RNA sequence: UUACAAAUAAGCGCUCUCAACUUAAUUUAUGAAUAAAAUCUAAAUAAAAUAUAUACGUACACCCUCUAACCUAGAGAAGGUUA
């Protein structure tokens, strides 16, 4: 009940809507990483690409631009609608005046003040177009206590000839002389489990079914893992808003109905006749 | 006070001049400096005695024209330097020739500035108790005014 | 330039300049004999 | 006198708002007059273990002036402790990216060595700016003579000032000028 | 009066009056004990 | 200047600084930063003190008058 | 040792407390310590900085 | 591709990597001291110009149910999930 009634944002005093104009931060999803598999382009050459998929994506809490930082403004968004039984009060709260059913991440996307969207509005897979390069960020795959080798590629000891006891282990700590160990020195300890980003992955297709956003290359995380995906900062790409939804995308306007796929031009459909290179 | 007039025709026309003060405190005196006992008493603060010395666009005049002897043309120029590197002539900027505009990054506040700050390069090893290297404050030509304090002026801080 | 010691004019067209805190003799007609401190 | 126990030791001890303007100023000057009210030795009653500084209030710190060439002179050093974290900046560096802070660290070095210089700290207020919170302006009791006296601009001075100081020397009638 | 609240104060500026109309100030002339009579 | 009548104990003005808001009453180290900033003090001074320090203070210190 | 060694130590800090608070007075009629002092003596008053 | 002749881990497999406010040597423009159609200026000025770096951005932010079970989270603890 909670997520159909939110399901028209149009028809529901939905915010002013402004136009684009240079310098636009839009907002970014949380999609769920569903697995890999391999995409072709018209030329042959073959993309291992990650399949990114949108579930119950939701504008919840707007800052301004004063009480968040000086700067520019955040929203928080949540995805991936999670049981409401072993949850804190205070989450379940927050919930309850939102309308909505809880979220298992939350995250925190700069948005300029004209691009700013009404909470409790739905993020569609669509709001990503083909073409369009991304940023994604996730916790990377926890690894545990390791040692120097596989944390930091340290290249060990010989196996033979006479080592004692020496075949894994880090070499000299520091040198003599300052009678201590420099902070940051690279040592033994938990590995994975961290926040990266990864920067620059073409978006090759959009299935509007679905949800689903096909992400040139890897992505922090393991399956079935939340990410949060947003237009790319690199500055090659620095104004690629321009020609995509700038709020967002609407499916309750409707202007047209978009296919349930979308590809980018280099893709080579399925179906299509088999690439010659004539 | 000449000026050219052009018109190709050009001609300088002669104007009147504002007259000194008459009758000097200290007649006698060759340098307009000791004709007005102002031998060890004046600094860069002093703009109303500097600034008649000054072109319009802040440059120093001719020696041979403002009729200072040496000694006290250096003082009066090297007293500019420091007048105008501490804002005290907003009048004298210079002239910006075309499609050019003041640099417009803020302005720090400075005084009694020896060098012109562009050149002066940063102490980064200032040194220890006896080996200080001192950051010169004033200039060495205007060691000799008078000083009213208990022990000579600090140059080096 | 060549950064001397000690600088000297070396012909009649040296002049000499105090630039970005150092003396220099630069020559109009030779530029062998542009110099620093 | 003549007051009640409590009251009379509330007000020996209370401690009080001041007011420095910093523009034009020296931050070594305005270190002196912060580092002596802070720490309380302004009072007859000023013992190190009674805690009887004072709040001091610094504005147009942004403003501040520096003698000589200590703009490109003075540097400013910090260490992360990092191998390669060792950072020196300028004056002139500094000052742009925090204008408050040279006055800051002028304060902070002539404050005592100990653990209440931290506190004391707490007790300084810095804006870069003429403009300050209404709390703070209601606390300000008094304001404190700036310890460098300004000397005036060109403009500044009155026409009748100008005319009151001799023409020196007289230029001569044929002289471009 | 001092006060560290200005009801307190007041209240306390009414202590310093009423103790300057009876003669109880705290500067008042010590108490005399010096007479053998 | 007359006195501000329309609107008092210090224990009132107290209470409104240290306004109780969040989580109801705070932990140590969120009560300590509230502290901290009311008073213009570094958070040091609120923790408390083991037992060696606390039986070492004096029951009855000298007064004088 | 200790203790001995900070019997003449006291007196001396004493001192230090007493020109500190005398300088914060004096200074708040606009009088720097060694006015204050000297100009007393010149005027035959003896009054000791306790 | 090599293993656990396990649902995984690895490389020999695959993907992604960027901006510079401010500055040195040096080179130009206007221009006095110095009568010039001089002079890049530890004169007033306008610029261009290494390597640096953090002004500037990304990431992080949430406020905390936990018998217990399970977990791509993990030595323990912590952390995540529960139609
Ligand atoms: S002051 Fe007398 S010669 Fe110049
Ligand atoms: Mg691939
Ligand atoms: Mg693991
Ligand atoms: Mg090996
Ligand atoms: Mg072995
Ligand atoms: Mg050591
Ligand atoms: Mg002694
Ligand atoms: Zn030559």
């Amino acid at each position: 009940t909670q997520l159909t009634s939110k399901l028209n944002p149009l028809k529901d005093e939905p915010w002013p809507l402004h136009p684009w104009e240079p310098g636009s931060f839009r907002v970014g999803l949380i999609a769920l990483k569903l697995g890999m598999m391999p995409l072709w382009t018209k030329d042959g050459q073959k993309h291992a690409v990650t399949l990114l998929q949108v579930q119950d994506c939701h504008v919840l809490k707007y800052t301004p631009k004063e009480d968040h930082n000086g700067k520019i403004a955040a929203l928080t968004v949540g995805g991936k609608t999670v049981s409401r039984f072993y949850k804190p009060d205070s989450r379940l709260e927050f919930y309850r005046d939102l309308g909505l059913p809880p979220k298992q991440i939350h995250k925190i996307f700069h948005v300029t003040d004209n691009a700013v969207i009404k909470p409790g509005t739905p993020l569609y897979a669509a709001h990503f177009r083909p073409g369009q390069y991304v940023d994604v960020t996730a916790k990377t795959i926890g690894k545990g206590f390791q040692g120097v080798m596989k944390r930091w590629g340290f290249k060990g000891q010989p196996a033979s000839h006479g080592q004692t006891k020496t075949h894994r282990r880090p070499g000299a700590i520091s040198t003599g002389d300052i009678a201590r160990v420099w902070p940051g020195t690279k040592m033994p300890g938990r590995m994975g489990n961290q926040n990266r980003t990864v920067y620059g992955l073409k978006v090759w297709r959009v299935n509007t079914k679905h949800n689903i956003i096909y992400v040139n290359g890897s992505v922090p995380g393991h399956k079935n893992c939340l990410v949060k995906i947003k237009d790319s900062t690199l500055p090659a790409y620095k104004d690629s808003c321009k020609n995509l939804p700038f709020p967002t995308y609407f499916p309750d306007g409707d202007e047209e109905e978009l296919p349930e796929d979308l590809f980018d031009e280099s893709v080579w459909q399925p179906s299509e006749p088999s690439i010659t290179f004539a | 006070l000449r000026e050219v007039v052009k018109i190709t025709v050009i001609e300088g026309r002669i104007t009147e001049t504002p007259k000194a003060t008459p009758d000097p405190p200290n007649p006698s005196g060759q340098c307009p400096i000791c004709r007005w006992n102002l031998k060890h008493k004046y600094t860069y603060e002093d703009v109303l005695l500097l600034s008649q010395f000054i072109r319009p666009y802040g440059g120093m005049l001719p020696r041979r024209v403002t009729g200072l002897c040496r000694e006290e043309h250096r003082k009066i120029e090297e007293c500019v330097k420091m007048a105008h590197r501490a804002g005290l002539l907003p009048n004298h900027r210079p002239q910006l020739p075309e499609g050019c505009l003041p640099k417009d990054k803020p302005k720090l506040n400075r005084y009694l500035t020896r060098w012109a700050p562009k050149s002066v390069k940063p102490i980064y090893k200032k040194g220890h108790r006896w080996n200080k290297v001192g950051m010169a404050v004033g200039s060495p030509l205007l060691k000799d005014n008078v000083c009213y304090s208990r022990r000579p002026l600090k140059m080096m801080h | 330039f060549k950064t001397k010691g000690v600088i000297k004019k070396r012909c009649k067209d040296c002049y000499k300049v105090k630039r970005r805190g150092r003396w220099f003799i630069l020559c109009k007609t030779n530029p062998k004999h542009k110099q620093r401190q | 006198s003549s007051f009640s126990r409590a009251p009379q030791q509330w007000a020996t001890f209370a401690r009080m708002w001041y007011l420095l303007d910093g523009k034009m100023q020296p931050p070594g000057k305005l270190a002196v007059i912060a580092s002596n009210k802070l720490q309380g030795l302004n009072k007859p009653v000023y013992h190190q273990l009674s805690d009887c500084g004072d709040h001091v209030v610094i504005i147009n710190t942004r403003h501040i002036a520096f003698s000589g060439n200590k703009w490109e002179q003075k540097v400013y050093s910090s260490h992360t402790g990092y191998p390669g974290g060792f950072r020196q900046v300028t004056a002139a560096q500094l000052h742009r990216k925090d204008p408050v802070a040279i006055v800051k660290l002028a304060i902070y070095g002539m404050l005592p060595k100990n653990l209440h210089r931290r506190t004391m700290m707490q007790r300084l207020h810095l804006f870069p700016d003429e403009d300050i919170p209404e709390d703070i302006l209601k606390n300000l009791v008094e304001e404190l003579p700036q310890p460098r006296r300004v000397p005036k601009r060109l403009d500044e001075y009155t026409q009748e000032e100008i005319e009151a100081f001799p023409r020196v020397w007289t230029p001569p009638d044929d002289f471009r000028m | 009066g001092p006060g560290e609240t200005v009801l307190v104060a007041e209240e306390e500026a009414a202590r310093v009056a009423l103790r300057k109309l009876y003669g109880f100030t705290e500067n008042r002339r010590p108490w005399d004990y010096s007479k053998p009579k | 200047k007359p006195i501000p009548q329309p609107d008092e104990t210090h224990e009132q003005i107290l209470k409104a600084k240290l306004e109780v808001r969040k989580s109801k009453q705070l932990e140590q180290g969120p009560m300590i930063e509230q502290l901290s900033k009311v008073f213009y003090t570094t958070k040091h001074r609120w923790y408390p003190h083991g037992q060696y320090h606390n039986r070492r203070k004096k029951l009855n210190p000298p007064r004088d008058r | 040792v200790k203790c001995t060694k900070a019997r003449r130590l006291k007196k001396r800090n004493l001192r230090t407390l007493w020109i500190n608070r005398i300088t914060a007075a004096s200074q708040e009629h606009g009088l720097k310590y060694p006015a204050f002092i000297v100009n007393l003596i010149k005027c035959q008053v003896e009054l000791n900085r306790k």
